[PDB]
């Protein structure tokens, strides 16, 4: 070896370079992997045209089936309130989601009046481009005010709120933890965003922690990666699909353990729950500062559109400028903003309504129980609850027309009641088909029971 | 396609020389926010901004801090030109709230003073209806007695009013097609309707420059995207015949559908889409048309009927029609118009169908007078001259800035006017000197924009009178001289 | 598919030091060849063919002589051993007229004495049914007498008989299948109606080794064509699922139709199809067969049906069966067997129904009494003797040319026995040492098969007695010592 070394410094510089390049050459052939055959073949005009004369496309939309339920619309003669008009029949309204009855007090209305008389019906632009006006501002600082926290943002939509402010924060590489019963809008903001999506069963901590246990194990292996990996656990405060409330502490347990965030979807329970109204926070006491967005809409509660995300000043400017429904999008009229700003007064005045609302939907939940064909599904402190066939046929369909004839014969007896509708195809989780259940404090005693009466016995005559 | 009137559009170059300004600019501003990185990292220079709570410090980093390089660095720097604050209807003029700030725009302090009487050249008003007092504000006062503001439930639910239907075959009138549908929220709209119409198989031909609702809805979808260039029928024309030809990318198969996406108006470009070419194209090719037309359902058109009626088509030609009341008409909402079997699969399988609330009664009344007045329904010789109006203001003003030699994108006959600045320091330049002088503008910036190409964007109205145009356009003619931004090499 | 049976065969690889001899003396020859060429190019020797006339010396030269290189080279040194000709019934003794060169095989010159009694095992009668005496030869000369020799027309024209009818129905029961077709020459069956079957956008699937009719009709067909591995049922599912998945090569369409031609018996490599393989295959990947059944459909079966009866399938799995009356029956003509609707096409669009004489009846005569003897029609013990010697023949030769150190090819089952030479020089060597020793056979050199493996071929016939098998085997084996033709290394 020693000789041929010797041999080899013998040689000139070139030579070795040849011979090195050489070397070079006959490794990339060794490596050339790549069997190549050498052909190129294309298409001919008269071939492409042909080609484009065959193809056929599909209708735009499929032929439609005149049974669907959906296809036919009920239409309210007037304001969806108590003693409404629904297909020309004057009912007693148990299907719209207005617990607190501040769609038609008279102040409301005088304050959307003021509004509408100062500055008009349209913003015409978006937040960015002289679209803030000072009715925004006072609505956000009034909302910040009321939930005891620093800072809150508005969106013009209910849906567009949560299904932005999901995807600003969430983003393709991280990992996210859903209750399997989740509304629509946190879906599609889940979809909007890349990231990893790991269901868990319903209410169910035993899950929750084994999937976060498999988490920690699949962090063991990498953790370069998993120092850049965040962890989201998004929940409702009282669920829609369900009506069921979510328990807090141990959730707050299991993010300070496993060191991932809270975001809470808080529509249902805003205005109903807790000694104030704020919402699951007060109900279970936690601290405000363990949620790190707090999002929900001025719909169901505050009788107005919009919406809103409550939180630190750190979690909520990042949404002015990442949120989509937010920075490519008109602002609230004023009027509707005006209203909201009311209705925050009048809760804010008295907050004994919370309590009046809790004992009705105490006395309707106790009534409504010993149906034979029916059972009631969600808890006594939900204003908004379902009843659901015990036993059901194969199919869907004679379900829900079984539904829906119950709840035409409970309208002929003037108790308007509502079925809940989903997206078959669109649903991650489909929920059983069911009758909605919404109570207000608007309504009497007795025209509660007299609804538990007429239900009971169209169900127990249709059923049968 | 071919056109009745002659279609004339420009986009001028940029001068050499004011792109190598614009690289100066542009690596100055990187180099020192490079070093006001350094230093803020280093607690050198104390940070001004929020940060996670002590119980939260070994959790992950909630952002990543290069993201927000250019928010710390350029947008902060500029940011009093944006959020401005207004105490007024956004009528021809506009009242300001005065704001000042005394660490570099981290922070803003509220001055008790209110500037008054701002020209406004950056609400949306086209058809000027967007006022305080009127007989559609009336109207929506006494629907705001009678039905209260908000529903409280959604439409397939208890939520469906008799107004919405009134609203729906008013607009179906209106438009000319068979039937329509009304959202609340024109981005809702698309976000929520294009993934209903394709789906996974389908493949989804958007333009260079469709709006955020647009692309959202088509990401929201599983079908596959393909970008042709701005108002390119050869690339358009090249990617139909090839996706034709060639099928799905994988596996070898024919399309499901195809659509096209497309806007009327592009408004940060100015340009008006070419109808008549993407027609025939599309039925050369058996395509399906998506008309997004938010930005020309009132402004364009001899009786403001939008592209279709500028260009002396069939409605019954696009597959579907979109639009958005709130920059013509005065107010929030949206609309899809069609055929009647799209839209009775709309009210079936639209996701703001099922699960979002609907209108606002106060807002379908308003939407309802207006479209009225427009069409002439109420026999006021109002509704004409609104639109003639906003014809002759719209030539007026871009011949005289042409004239005067400014850079202007778009075509003669659109009514948004984009001034080119091409440079970082006179965005922000422009914005302040047009605001001393009561002027309101908007000013676009680089990530928004191509790199070289910075502009302000100027919206007119049929409210503008003649006056105020001849003000605004001298103190145009004045900043520019103080700011050189006439690069124009044609005419000056 | 499951084998009834075992399933033996045994293809021996070649030893290297053998491999290393055999491209020694083909470089030689090439050498030499080269050699010779230059002289015959310069007239230094004279040289010994026909040239062209005078009159056309200034025309294009009408042959390439490379293309001539192994045949004046290497073909016409060895000559002789091919093209025999034969003076008597072509049995199990035949007479070989004598002929000797001169010039080194350029010219043979004939003397008067005729070799006698030399032991055949080159021709091709299997069941011994090509005799100058018998029943057969009888019915054959009474149909002569009557009808004559030849038609003169064509089927579809005047030259339809019932002698062609009754021939048809009898194939029709024999084979077992609906209906049959038949044919006045085997190679023009494959030839003129594969390409009636498939056309332009379909695909053929043909083994490795199939026969030159086959690969003519594919030709002539627009069909494409790719070659699979000699019975490799993974590389034939292989190409099917490729075909299937990814269509035509420059358009991407699903094929139109897709055909696999396999052969019952490879008649030079000796093996059988894995008939309930390629049956598995084609109806899992929804395949039609063409089944070539030339040299099995009278060697093969416990009652001489073929390969079908060999395995024990049914016959209505295989879409079409081809065969030929040639090698089994001892008279010229084809067929094919198959459904009524195909039978129905094939006579109303083929090229030889069209255009082509049909058989002749002297012919069409003795296959309908060959066939009926072997099917039991006449009562007499014979057509079941000739089965069971045919089998017990086969058996006993190739057992003994095994464990006397030789190396054969194929099935222990199929009577066709490719002993290997593997050197140029012992071809020619074989052949004129067999040949003095009074036995016949046939020996394939380089081009007609790979480059280091040149063959014998010894056809068995159930005409063949013991003591002929015997002096063959004895011979074989003085021969082999001889030569050092015994290259096994399992046993010898
Ligand atoms: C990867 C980082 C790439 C840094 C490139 C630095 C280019 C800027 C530079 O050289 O000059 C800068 C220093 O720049 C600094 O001193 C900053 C050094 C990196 C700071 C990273 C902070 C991380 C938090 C200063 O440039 P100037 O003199 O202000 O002009
Ligand atoms: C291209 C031609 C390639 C020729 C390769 C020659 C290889 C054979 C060789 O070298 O030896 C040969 C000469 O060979 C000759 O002398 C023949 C020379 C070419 C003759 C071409 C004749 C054309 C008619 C003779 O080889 P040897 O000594 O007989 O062994």
């Amino acid at each position: 070896l020693v000789e041929m070394v010797q041999a080899l410094y013998e040689a000139p510089a070139y030579h070795l370079i040849l011979e090195g390049i050489l070397i070079l050459w006959i490794i990339r052939l060794l490596f050339s992997k790549t069997y190549k055959l050498q052909e190129r073949s294309d298409l001919t005009v008269k071939e492409k045209e042909e080609l484009i004369e065959e193809w056929q496309p599909e209708p735009l939309v499929p032929p439609v089936p005149k049974d669907h339920p959906a296809l036919n619309y009920n239409i309210v003669s007037g304001p969806p309130s108590h003693k409404t008009v629904v297909n020309g029949k004057e009912c007693i309204n148990f299907a719209s989601f207005n617990f607190l009855g501040l769609l038609d007090n008279p102040r409301v209305k005088a304050a959307a009046l003021a509004s509408l008389k100062k500055y008009g019906v349209g913003t015409c632009g978006p937040r960015g481009f002289y679209g803030t006006f000072d009715v925004h501002l006072d609505l956000e600082d009034r909302l910040a005010k009321f939930m005891k926290t620093e800072e809150a943002i508005i969106y013009s939509y209910g849906f567009a709120t949560i299904a932005s402010a999901i995807p600003a924060y969430s983003k393709r590489g991280d990992i996210v933890f859903v209750d399997r019963a989740a509304c629509f809008a946190i879906q599609k903001g889940l979809q909007a965003s890349r990231s990893d999506i790991k269901l868990f069963k319903h209410n169910d901590m035993a899950d929750l922690e084994r999937l976060l246990k498999e988490q920690e194990i699949e962090d063991q292996k990498n953790p370069r990666k998993a120092r850049v990996t965040r962890r989201f656990i998004v929940v409702e405060g009282l669920y829609m699909n369900t009506g069921t409330i979510c328990p807090l502490p141990e959730l707050v347990k299991l993010k300070y353990k496993y060191k991932a965030r809270i975001f809470l979807e808080e529509s249902l329970s805003f205005g109903v729950l807790g000694e104030h109204g704020r919402g699951v926070t007060e109900h279970y006491g936690i601290n405000i500062d363990d949620i790190d967005l707090i999002s929900a809409n001025m719909e169901n509660a505050l009788a107005s559109i919009g919406g809103f995300c409550c939180g630190r000043s750190f979690v909520i400017d990042h949404q002015r400028l990442s949120g989509q429904g937010y920075c490519f999008s008109a602002s609230l009229p004023p009027l509707l903003a005006a209203a909201a700003i009311e209705a925050l007064n009048i809760m804010e005045e008295n907050p004994g309504i919370f309590a009046v609302l809790k004992e009705k939907c105490g006395q309707i939940h106790k009534a409504l129980q010993g149906i034979s064909g029916l059972k009631v599904v969600g808890e006594s402190l939900s204003p908004a609850f379902h009843l659901q066939l015990e036993e059901s046929t194969g199919s869907r369909e004679q379900d829900v027309r079984l539904l829906q004839e119950i709840v035409d014969q409970c309208m002929n007896r003037s108790i308007a009641l509502t079925q809940a509708r989903y997206l078959e195809k669109e649903e991650k989780c489909l929920p059983p088909p069911s009758i909605r259940v919404v109570v207000t404090v608007e309504q009497t005693e007795e025209e509660l029971e007299r609804a538990a009466s007429t239900i009971k016995e169209v169900a127990q005559a249709v059923l049968l | 396609g071919l056109y009745k009137r002659p279609f004339n559009e420009a986009f001028e170059e940029t001068p050499m020389l004011v792109a190598v300004l614009t690289y100066v600019g542009y690596g100055v501003l990187t180099l020192f926010g490079y070093l006001r990185d350094f230093l803020r990292y280093w607690r050198i220079e104390k940070c001004h901004h929020a940060t996670e709570r002590e119980e939260q410090k070994d959790f992950v980093s909630l952002y990543q801090d290069f993201e927000n390089f250019y928010t710390r660095n350029l947008y902060m720097r500029i940011r009093d030109n944006w959020n401005r604050p207004i105490c007024s209807v956004p009528g021809a003029r506009v009242d300001i709230m005065e704001r000042q700030s005394h660490d570099y725009n981290w922070s803003f302090k509220y001055t008790g003073n209110i500037i008054k009487g701002v020209i406004n050249m950056g609400s949306y008003n086209y058809l000027g209806f967007a006022r305080n007092t009127g007989s559609c504000q009336e109207a929506a006062a006494k629907v705001l007695e009678e039905y209260g503001a908000g529903v409280c439930s959604t439409r397939q639910e208890i939520g469906n009013l008799d107004k919405h239907e009134e609203l729906e075959e008013l607009v179906a009138r209106f438009l000319g097609v068979e039937a329509a549908m009304a959202y609340g929220m024109g981005f809702a709209t698309n976000s929520m309707n294009i993934p209903a119409l394709v789906g996974k198989g389908c493949l989804i031909l958007s333009d260079e420059l469709n709006h955020a609702s647009l692309v959202l809805g088509a990401r929201l979808s599983g079908a596959t995207i393909r970008i042709f260039k701005h108002n390119n029928m050869q690339s358009l024309e090249k990617l139909l015949k090839d996706a034709i030809v060639y099928g799905q990318p994988r596996t070898r198969r024919p399309w499901k559908k195809i659509l096209i996406l497309v806007e009327g108006i592009y408004s940060m470009e100015g340009s008006i889409v070419r109808l008549p070419e993407v027609i025939a194209l599309k039925k050369k090719y058996k395509a399906y048309l998506y008309l997004d037309e938010a930005h020309s359902i009132g402004a364009l058109g001899p009786t403001g009927r939008g592209v279709v009626e500028y260009f002396g088509l069939d409605p019954e030609d696009v597959d579907v029609m979109m639009g958005t009341f709130t920059k013509s008409f005065g107010a929030s909402g949206g609309y899809i118009g069609g055929k009647k079997e799209l839209i009775d699969y709309l009210r079936t399988h639209s996701h703001s169908a099922v699960y979002a609330t609907s209108l606002s009664p106060p807002v379908v009344e308003q939407i309802i007078t207006s479209m009225k007045c427009i069409m002439g329904q109420d026999g006021t010789s109002l509704g004409k001259e609104c639109v003639q109006q906003l014809a002759e203001n719209t030539r007026y003003f871009r011949r005289r800035l042409k004239e005067m030699g400014f850079i202007i994108y778009g075509n003669e006959d659109s009514p948004v006017v984009p001034l080119m600045l091409y440079m970082p320091a006179k965005i922000g330049a422009f914005g302040r000197e047009m605001l001393k002088r009561n002027i309101g503008v908007v000013v676009v910036g680089f990530p928004a924009t191509p790199i070289i190409e910075s502009r302000a964007r100027f919206c007119l109205s049929a409210a503008h009178t003649k006056e105020i145009l001849d003000t605004a356009l001298k103190e145009i003619d004045e900043v520019g001289d103080l700011l050189q931004l006439k690069y124009s090499r044609h005419r000056l």
